[PDB]
């Protein structure tokens, strides 16, 4: 029905600042400017990711947070700075932090309150608010800190409506510091317990596609981005565009997650870079294209979901999609019946004149939350850079009951691989 | 594990509605369910089911009767150093609050006071006298994944988790008791402020210790009908207390079996669960959900 | 944001005196005075001027006056140059009571007065002598008050540990043993550096038969340059101490990374591979002594000039095939690899020439501790007869701080050989 759309910390506003530049460009939207482009549909449900202002304009329901300003200025003097609201961006100034702590009690409260009521503007004006998406990182601090707590605040104002997530879980190689799985384990398990779905946009997983699989030597920040900025649109393709599902993005929740310990989604992509369809599925549910550092094998989907895209014929696909989970049919759990959904929609991205996206919950994704508690009670052994918290006012049993919560996030993944 | 099953007598407003009673216990170990069911043509029979159980009561039988075959033969295993759980399970108006607290009201007549007065026996006989123990109780109270210590004015409590995942629950207060007048004060001083009617958890719970360490320690737990969303927490707390209970014989984690997660991870832990069925007609199908999950639960021994 | 260098007694002085001088051929500015990034360590005076952020402190004149004698007089201010009359005469107990009592007020007041124009300091990074009459006294003193004055504000030591060779004293062992037990609970994080290994480089290497202490120097500079660079220039490496300590320190016990410098080459290209290669190699560290034994809880690699990330990849890929890796039991594999684009820049009368790209590899190893052994043994053997203890007891001092300092360094010893899997 109509969504807002918070975007925090250097990384969550780099990822969140190509996302919009990208649906922006495919519901044919100018850096301020409106519709130009042949196409007619696309307008339907503009709604749901622009509330629209002043004569034509469209301005995204976006709003803007860090803890320092350029990061913020990197975008207005960048892609399509022109287009969010102004005073929708919320400036930081102080220390940034790259340390939990800072973000979600110091540094972080600082803020939250002025960022709560700029949230509290756009909602309010809704005029039948869905719910909010986040996107934001989960190591460093400005946004893995700051963002979960501006979400413990969203529930509480909003237990009412859903909570939606994007986070990029950091790993050991392109890595800015030492300390990210302190700053990792301290957030999982904020998400775990305040959000309905959380999709994992794992690093590991996207530099291993950049190079492993793509000749891309030195992976920039940039060609990087432009894998989870891609992988965003065919995500949310199904609740910003055609009339064939609707997405009441609670429709998504109820029937992705079968249970309440709001399971993380493993993305994927069909063709990528900066196609026959037999050749799209074999793709799109190979371990070697998921946006999460797993390997479905390793453990069984709960349910998936898939969202196909350009002109192609349905007969086609809903006969290859029975003909992955029949070569496969041991991996899709048999105590959920059809578990495997998939949707169609007719408008190609950017290049691509075929392309695929996948949403999967699956039990695999338990080998991910296993490797960032392996570096931590790896470095929480010994109490390692702790001081460094210990001091923004934190207490010793605060980490070890994070690390609990965690390691029976594992513990019941793992107890799903039952019959 | 140890599972039995107890029905309560037709009371005065079911009588008074002329509630068919359609529980039988023709035996210590079998339980019947008369099921009224009606064929398509609307011809009335019974569907009688059978349910068998380590120990089946039927109305006849007094607190102290079900207090022997259940919670009793739990306490030597605190003196031995063990962890023991005795839980009341079953639909709203069952008889859990009855059976663990006293009869309604009366603390002396219900199975916390009971097993207390066989735990001030226990330590002062000669194979446990040279134990130098010390008894300590405590009484809290979980509604809405939140812990409230009965013994403290409903004070809200933390509970927290390390790593190592042991957890801890801090501030609820342990009082030293030296006689059964004494056990009897708490529960009285503690099911006066409790949140009758169910809406939590009960747990009243008997601490042994001797120096600086924790001997053994035994849970009663008073569980909130088996039948506002809040019934979701409810529910997820039997689903979990059910996988861990069986887990002993061998999540999606709630407050219950986190705060109760030690007394299911020890080799040396025994528990005891009696499912209370209310005999009336108009709850065959709140009793056949008793009985199930009952089944499930003993299924692990 | 800020950072101020304290040099306190002779070599401190000295060794500042040269790294002071890198700093500025690194950075340009005309000895006279002028010309954020480079604010880290200079405070923009006057209309013109740059000046650096540092005291100089010593129990005599002598070593200073010098320094307000030569080009790069008009560099600092008179008042950072702090200078005492009477020496530390060679012995702690002195440094730390007797003479430092006198002086010390003046220091800790004219630091104060540095960092005050300073908006949000961050440190400091102290250079003294380990055995050393006052390197070893005095520091000691100041480390201890500095911490009652500056709660948080971390201390960074660059330590002189004394070598047979390159003339010490005697006494030199009581004073080390001493000064870096009462200092120990107060730092964050200590650079040792042996005289011997230095002495070492500098014939190996430059060729010098008679290795003097203006050579040395000059090779301890690069040294230091490289290690705080990354916060000088500023967006690179290891930015704001903190990010700098919590990567090299995983225990509270002041651990004492060993430093390894890259290409050192005397003048009248090296592969990055290469001197990547020479930084596993003992013949090139900064503490005589052989990790090839011990065992690493973690490696830094900080590299400058031209050098993409690439190669440095593929030469730690073949560093560990035919290598002994040997990382700790509990420890990832550390490698915090960082890059300053900015290229080498060496003195132009020097000995060391220009180079493309250089290395520093800052790791903290059990083994260093076989340098706290070597001391304890001098110590132990001379102190099984009071040696010279007298000295220090006709100051003030109780026979029991010795007893109690070589106390510490028993336990120490231990902690290092505990850390082993
Ligand atoms: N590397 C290096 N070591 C030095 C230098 N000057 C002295 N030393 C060493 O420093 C130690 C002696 O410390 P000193 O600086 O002479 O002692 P101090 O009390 O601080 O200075 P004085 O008051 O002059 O006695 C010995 O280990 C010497 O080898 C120097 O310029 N460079
Ligand atoms: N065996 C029994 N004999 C006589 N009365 C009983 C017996 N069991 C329960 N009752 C009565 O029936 C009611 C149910 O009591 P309790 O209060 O024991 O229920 P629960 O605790 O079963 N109910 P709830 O708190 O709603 O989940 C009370 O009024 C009791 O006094
Ligand atoms: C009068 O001038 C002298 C003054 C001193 C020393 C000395 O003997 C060489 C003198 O000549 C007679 C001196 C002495 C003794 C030492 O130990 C035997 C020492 O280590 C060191 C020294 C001398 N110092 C050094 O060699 C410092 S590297 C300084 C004190
Ligand atoms: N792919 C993606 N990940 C990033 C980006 N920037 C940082 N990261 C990762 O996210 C983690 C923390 O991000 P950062 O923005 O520095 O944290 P912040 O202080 O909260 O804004 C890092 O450890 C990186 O692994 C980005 O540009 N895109
Ligand atoms: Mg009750
Ligand atoms: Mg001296």
């Amino acid at each position: 029905r109509e969504i807002v759309h918070i975007q925090a910390g250097q990384c969550g506003n780099q990822i969140g600042a190509k996302f919009w530049e990208v649906i922006s460009d495919e519901h044919g939207i100018d850096p301020t400017g409106s519709y130009h482009g042949d196409s007619d549909l696309q307008l339907e449900r503009i709604n749901v990711y622009y509330n629209e202002a002043a004569g034509n304009k469209y301005v995204p329901r976006a709003i803007l947070v860090d803890l320092e300003p350029g990061t913020m200025d990197s975008v207005r003097s960048g892609p399509f700075g022109q287009i969010f609201r102004p005073d929708n961006f919320v400036f930081g100034q102080s220390g940034a932090g790259n340390n939990w702590a800072k973000g979600h009690y110091t540094e972080g409260a600082e803020l939250v309150d002025s960022v709560l009521d700029v949230v509290r503007k756009e909602s309010e004006s809704c005029d039948c608010l869905q719910g909010f998406q986040l996107t934001h990182s989960l190591g460093g601090g400005t946004g893995s800190g700051m963002g979960t707590l501006l979400i413990s605040k969203i529930r509480e104002e909003y237990p009412d409506r859903i909570m939606n997530t994007f986070s990029v879980v950091p790993s050991p190689k392109v890595s800015d510091t030492v300390v990210e799985p302190y700053n990792a384990t301290l957030s999982v398990h904020q998400l775990v317990e305040n959000t309905d779905e959380t999709y994992c946009i794992d690093n590991e997983a996207l530099y291993d596609i950049c190079f492993r699989t793509l000749k891309l030597t030195t992976p920039t920040y940039g060609d990087l981005n432009h894998l989870v900025s891609a992988t965003m649109s065919g995500v949310t393709t199904c609740l910003r565009f055609p009339g064939q599902l609707n997405a009441d993005l609670r429709k998504l929740a109820v029937n992705m997650v079968p249970f309440p310990r709001l399971h993380f989604f493993m993305p994927g992509f069909a063709p990528l870079t900066s196609l026959t369809v037999p050749e799209l599925t074999q793709q799109m549910f190979d371990a070697k294209n998921m946006m999460a550092a797993c390997d479905p094998r390793h453990g069984r989907y709960l349910t998936v979901a898939a969202v196909f895209r350009g002109r192609m014929s349905m007969k086609e696909v809903d006969e290859q999609m029975l003909n992955v989970q029949n070569k496969n049919s041991s991996y899709f759990v048999e105590w959920i019946p059809n578990n495997v959904k998939t949707a169609v929609c007719d408008i190609p991205p950017r290049g691509l004149k075929m392309s695929a996206t996948f949403i999967g919950n699956s039990t695999a994704i338990q080998e991910l939350f296993k490797r960032i508690s392996e570096q931590f009670t790896a470095m929480f052994r010994r109490k390692a850079f702790l001081h460094w918290y210990t001091g923004e006012g934190m207490d010793e049993m605060e980490f070890t009951e994070a690390e609990s919560n965690m390691n029976d996030l594992v513990s019941e993944y793992q107890q799903y691989q039952d019959a | 594990i140890c599972v039995c099953v107890r029905k309560r007598p037709l009371n005065k407003q079911e009588l008074a509605k002329k509630e068919i009673d359609v529980i039988s216990v023709p035996s210590k170990c079998l339980l019947l369910v008369h099921e009224p069911k009606l064929k398509v043509d609307l011809t009335k029979y019974l569907e009688n089911q059978a349910f068998c159980f380590d120990f089946a009561f039927d109305e006849t039988a007094s607190n102290e009767v079900v207090y022997r075959f259940t919670a009793r033969p739990l306490v030597q295993t605190i003196f031995e150093g063990g962890k023991a759980t005795c839980f009341a399970y079953g639909q709203t108006g069952s008889g859990k609050t009855h059976t663990m607290g006293g009869d309604l009201q009366n603390a002396s007549k219900g199975i916390y006071a009971m097993a207390s007065r066989d735990v001030f026996l226990l330590k002062n006989q000669p194979r446990y006298r040279n134990l130098n123990l010390e008894v300590y109780v405590t009484f809290f109270e979980i509604y809405n994944g939140k812990v409230f210590d009965l013994l403290n004015k409903k004070a809200k409590l933390r509970v927290l988790e390390d790593s190592r995942q042991q957890v801890q629950v801090v501030g609820l207060q342990e009082y030293l008791v030296t006689c059964a007048d004494d056990v009897i004060k708490m529960i009285n001083m503690g099911s006066a402020c409790r949140t009758n009617s169910s809406r939590s958890h009960a747990c009243f719970q008997i601490l042994l210790r001797t120096k600086g360490r924790l001997h053994g320690k035994f849970s009663l737990v008073d569980l909130a009908g088996n039948e506002r969303m809040e019934g979701a927490e409810i529910n997820k707390s039997l689903l979990a207390l059910k996988e861990c209970i069986r887990a002993l014989g061998q999540f999606r984690e709630s407050k219950l079996t986190q705060v109760l997660r030690d007394s299911f991870i020890g080799e040396n832990s025994r528990t005891c669960m009696i499912a209370m069925i209310s005999p009336g007609i108009s709850s065959c199908e709140y009793t056949l959900n008793t009985l199930r999950y009952a089944d499930r639960v003993k299924e692990l021994s | 944001r800020e950072c101020i260098s304290i040099h306190v007694g002779q070599a401190g002085v000295q060794i500042g005196n040269a790294c002071w001088e890198l700093y500025c051929l690194e950075h340009g500015i005309q000895p006279d005075g002028q010309m954020d990034s480079f604010n880290t360590f200079f405070s923009e005076t006057g209309a013109g001027k740059h000046v650096p952020r540092a005291v100089f402190v010593d129990l005599e004149p002598t070593v200073i006056d010098e320094v307000r004698t030569g080009t790069y007089r008009q560099l600092f201010h008179p008042e950072q140059l702090i200078t005492g009359k009477e020496d530390a005469a060679n012995n702690y107990a002195r440094g730390h009571y007797t003479i430092g009592k006198e002086i010390i007020d003046l220091v800790l007041d004219r630091i104060r007065k540095l960092a005050d124009q300073c908006t949000g300091l961050q440190g400091f990074s102290v250079f003294h002598s380990f055995g050393g009459g006052t390197g070893s006294g005095f520091t000691s003193l100041l480390m201890e008050r500095l911490s009652v004055d500056y709660g948080k504000k971390s201390k960074l030591e660059f330590s002189i540990y004394p070598a047979p060779q390159v003339s010490t004293a005697v006494v030199e062992p009581y004073n080390s043993i001493l000064t870096t037990h009462t200092t120990l609970e107060h730092s964050d994080c200590a650079f040792m550096v042996d005289n011997e290994a230095i002495y070492d480089i500098c014939r190996r290497n430059l060729d010098i038969e008679r290795p003097t202490y203006t050579n040395l120097n000059r090779l301890i500079g690069q040294i230091v340059s490289s290690i705080t660079a990354s916060l000088r220039f500023d967006g690179a490496l290891n930015v704001d101490l903190t990010e700098f300590q919590t990567n090299l320190v995983p225990y509270p016990r002041i651990h004492f990374p060993l430093a390894t410098y890259a290409p050192v080459i005397s003048a009248e290209q090296l592969s990055v591979a290469e001197i990547t290669n020479a930084c596993f190699e003992p013949a090139n560290q900064m503490v005589k002594c052989d990790p090839r034994h011990g065992k690493y809880m973690a490696c830094c690699l900080l590299y400058r000039g031209d050098v993409v990330p690439k190669d440095v990849n593929a030469a730690i890929a073949t560093i560990k095939t035919k290598r002994t890796i040997q990382f700790v039991d509990w420890c990832p594999t550390g490698f915090k690899v960082g890059i300053n684009y900015e290229p080498p820049t060496v003195v132009p009368g020097g000995d060391l020439a220009k180079v493309q790209r250089a290395v520093c590899m800052l790791s903290n190893t059990t083994a260093i501790a076989e340098a706290w052994a070597r001391l304890d043994h001098k110590f132990d053997l001379m102190y099984a007869k009071r040696a010279f203890v007298h000295w220090y007891v006709g100051e003030g001092m109780e026979e029991g701080e010795f007893s109690e300092a070589r106390e510490d360094m028993a336990a120490l010893e231990k902690d290092y050989e505990e850390v082993g899997v």
